[PDB]
């Protein structure tokens, strides 16, 4: 089975490269330049925090998505045991 | 109509009473049945945004008289199925959670050890015999552990 | 030439991947034909 | 002829309920404690901001944050994707079990519509007094 | 789960019904597509008078009933007798009540618009199913082999078809139908085997010629120098033991039977054969899509199961196709249920829910709704 | 370029030969794993 090796390259490289740009496209949208530079002095104040919140915003979500996978990872472990237990080739 | 039977048999006057008040608001004109449009309005008030297809499917789910509308009877049926599904989901969720608490070692099982612990962890007074007994009764596949399936079964009923 | 040389390396690599992905299914095969002739 | 055997079963139940009862009270403990961990984690990774002086600082900090944002955002994204991957892995497993058993309890994805209790609350607001669950009602005394 | 468990898949054939639950890997129910009507009045011991018989009880009791086939060449010809086979499928075979199960049904390649509307009329108005859907058979076969463009050679009990499909849409003007299939093929074996000096005299002799065809028949590649081989008489021969001892031998005819699918002239048919027809379908399609169809000849149906069918077809169309082309004949092992499996997949799918025709759609749009 | 184009066509042809020689052994396989699970 070595004629399938060319399938590995094509496949993997393909999917991986597809995923990349998508991530780039996506991430790019959610990005609005720090255009506001030297337009006011107290502006920075009302600005800086807004960025701060956005960060905290993202941070908090990342934490949740995280805890989520863990919980899901456990759903799996169990869902796998139910699969084996429910084997009985009898 | 047979469904509208047990359905109304299931609910209480209290239930009907409120499900009516609720039904009335669904029904604009006050004619006697929710239309594919009268429903759409309430759905949005409820925070959804169904499509013509989606709405009908939701309608003809309890439309026994092929009317294309829902009467306070077909409605009670609908509320019932829901009431059911709701309670089922809440149950399995709770148990699901309980299993994770009892598991803790995360092997996806509950071995006689953990069973003892958790049991002994309750206020109740118990001796090993009790613990191993509950294990033997619960473990149907006689493999020593208690799988989620078995746990669902064993807890079947208990509150 | 650089275009065709690039396409020759991708096909020759997609290749040892195919040629190998097989030794495995043809060998899983002499095996999975022998046990049913036995049962 | 095992006349007493009846009491044995009741015990398991008494115990089972002693278990569940235990579960629930432990369930909310872990829950809140969990949250505590969440606010501590956030406690240091993004502590109560304190706006600097005026000149270079505000600008600098702003640049600092803004860059971190693209950073954290990327991480947030990668994470979301590992979730997607995961949810995917269990959906497939949530299949390999269906067509091997049938509809089984506790599917991992759970397609849930809003509860009737919700719809009722949502529509009548104040007057919605029925702790509906299952308890039927038959004449009292 | 409501309907994840609950979707039914019923594939109606000329010879067999295949049925079961979307989700399963194979049909829960497979049985003849007959409806027997008793020629005389009387009863079996312990039963009452029965007006009708369906499936295997009609086959088993065939001597006292007049057997009838509702589906002639893949098309439903008698709607009274079809509603009888459906009734049997739901209530006895799958033992489900239909009024709480979505039902995915299949139809044939150029099934008349009016029929797709009629079985919808009967599904919703006499069986009261929640929702239903009619898929085209070749299209489910293709899809069950993963893809969306290809050409299916589909061959069962009463019809053979070629249905070129492009990104899911079966191409009406390129579809070919050849009315010679496994039924025709069992009757031809019958004669070349009586002609070998035999007698399939009682009904227990008749039925098993079909089990000879299934077990021992072959499609040889180079059917030319296979007859030549027959003559030198190698250990090519094959004896089958009948219901009793009567060991019958079949050496040669073993492959003379599927050579009928490439040469219809073996049976007084003047039509072209399977491989030429694959090809003609293909030179009737758009030019730009012909490389796709050629690398995706998916086979499905009971009669395409004869071993070496794929190799013969492989070489049959390579040698008719322009050499610049890639030929590729996909023939999966489960192919006698491709159609069904494609329906099981599709109907259990996460995205299919929004194509189910519901009683809401129907009571509001008339049979026209599902007809598309 | 003509040298490398000549070597790309030999590898791409040695190829559809390998890729196809397989559809046959992997399909002979779903088959030769299905009859022993049945027998
Ligand atoms: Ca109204
Ligand atoms: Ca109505
Ligand atoms: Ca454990
Ligand atoms: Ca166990």
């Amino acid at each position: 089975s070595y004629s399938s090796y060319l399938a590995k390259a094509d496949q993997k490289r393909g999917k991986k490269q597809t995923a990349r740009e998508t991530k780039k496209k996506v991430l790019a949208e959610r990005r609005k330049p720090l255009n506001i530079d030297h337009l006011n002095e107290d502006k920075l104040r009302d600005k800086a925090k807004e960025l701060w919140d956005w960060l905290y915003q993202l941070q908090t979500e990342k934490y949740d998505f995280a805890e989520q996978i863990k919980r899901k990872k456990y759903e799996i472990v169990t869902l796998r045991n139910r699969i084996d237990q429910a084997q009985k080739h009898s | 109509t047979d469904q509208q039977a047990e359905a109304r048999a299931f609910l209480s006057e209290e239930m009907i009473a409120e499900f009516k008040a609720a039904f009335d608001m669904f029904d604009a004109d006050g004619g006697g049945d929710i239309s594919t449009k009268e429903l759409g309005t309430v759905m949005r008030m409820l925070g959804q945004n169904p499509t013509k297809e989606e709405l009908d499917a939701i309608i003809e789910e309890v439309d026994e008289d092929g009317s294309g509308t829902i009467d306070f009877e077909e409605f009670l049926v609908m509320m019932v199925r829901q009431m059911k599904e709701d309670a089922k989901g809440k149950s399995e969720e709770e148990l699901a959670n309980c299993f994770r608490i009892f598991d803790k070692n995360a092997d996806g099982f509950i071995d006689i050890e953990e069973l003892g612990e958790i049991l002994r962890a309750t206020g109740e007074h118990v001796t090993e015999e009790d613990i191993e007994d509950l294990m033997k009764d619960s473990d149907k596949n006689n493999d020593g552990r208690i799988d989620f399936d078995e746990f669902l079964k064993m807890m079947e009923g208990v509150q | 030439v650089t275009k065709l040389e690039k396409s020759i390396d991708d096909l020759e690599d997609e290749l040892y991947a195919q040629k190998l992905k097989y030794k495995a299914i043809s060998e899983e095969l002499d095996h999975a034909l022998n046990d049913m002739t036995s049962i | 002829e095992e006349k007493k055997r009846r009491a044995a079963t009741a015990r398991r139940q008494h115990l089972k309920s002693a278990m569940l009862q235990l579960a629930v009270t432990e369930i909310e403990k872990e829950a809140a404690a969990k949250e505590v961990e969440k606010q501590n984690y956030l406690a240091e990774h993004s502590p109560p901001l304190s706006l600097p002086g005026s000149m270079q600082e505000l600008q600098e900090l702003s640049k600092k944050l803004h860059a971190k944002i693209d950073s954290v955002d990327e991480e947030r994204y990668d994470t979301e994707v590992k979730l997607q991957k995961t949810i995917k892995e269990l959906e497939d497993l949530s299949q390999k079990l269906f067509d091997l058993r049938g509809k089984f309890k506790r599917p991992p994805l759970r397609r849930v519509r809003m509860s009737a209790d919700a719809m009722l609350r949502a529509l009548l607001g104040s007057k919605h007094k029925v702790n509906m669950d299952l308890r039927a009602n038959l004449k009292q005394v | 789960d409501e309907d994840e468990t609950t979707a039914l898949v019923c594939d109606n054939g000329s010879g067999l019904v295949k049925a079961g639950f979307a989700g399963d890997d194979a049909p829960r129910a497979v049985f003849p597509s007959i409806v027997g009507r008793p020629r005389h009045q009387g009863v079996m011991v312990g039963m009452g008078q029965k007006d009708s018989y369906v499936g295997d009880e009609a086959q088993s009791k065939r001597g006292i009933l007049t057997l009838k086939y509702p589906i002639e060449h893949g098309i439903i010809t008698n709607w009274d007798d079809m509603e009888k086979i459906w009734h049997h499928t739901f209530y006895n075979e799958l033992r489900v009540a239909p009024e709480e199960h979505p039902t995915l049904l299949t139809e044939a390649p150029l099934n008349p618009k009016a029929n797709r509307e009629k079985m919808t009329q009967i599904m919703f108005e006499t069986f009261n199913v929640p929702a239903m859907y009619v898929a085209i058979q070749a299209v489910l076969s293709l899809y069950a082999s993963g893809r969306t463009t290809g050409i299916v050679l589909d061959s069962g009990d009463g019809v053979t078809h070629n249905v070129p499909i492009y990104e899911g849409y079966a191409l009406p003007h390129a579809i070919m139908r050849l009315d010679l299939a496994g039924r025709d093929l069992t009757d031809y074996l019958m004669k070349i085997l009586t002609e070998r000096g035999y007698s399939f005299v009682t009904t227990a002799e008749r039925e098993i010629v079909r089990d000879i065809k299934e077990k021992l028949c072959y499609v040889a590649l180079d059917f030319e120098n296979e007859m030549a081989t027959a003559a030198s008489s190698s250990s090519l021969e094959k004896s089958y033991e009948l219901p009793d001892g009567q060991v019958i031998t079949i050496g040669n005819e073993r492959f003379r039977c599927p050579e009928t699918l490439f040469q219809p002239s073996f049976i007084g048919m003047e039509s072209a054969g399977i491989h030429e027809t694959t090809y003609n379908s293909i030179m009737k399609c758009d030019i730009d899509i012909r490389k796709d169809l050629y690398a995706n000849n998916v086979m499905s149906g009971g009669t395409t199961m004869y071993p070496g069918i794929a190799d013969r077809m492989q070489k049959e169309i390579t040698a008719l196709a322009p050499s610049t082309m890639k030929i590729k004949i996909i023939a999966p092992p489960e192919r006698k249920y491709s159609v069904w499996i494609g329906g099981s997949i599709l109907a259990s799918l996460s995205t299919f829910q929004q194509m189910w025709i519901t009683k809401q759609e129907y009571d509001e749009a008339g049979p026209s709704i599902v007809h598309r």
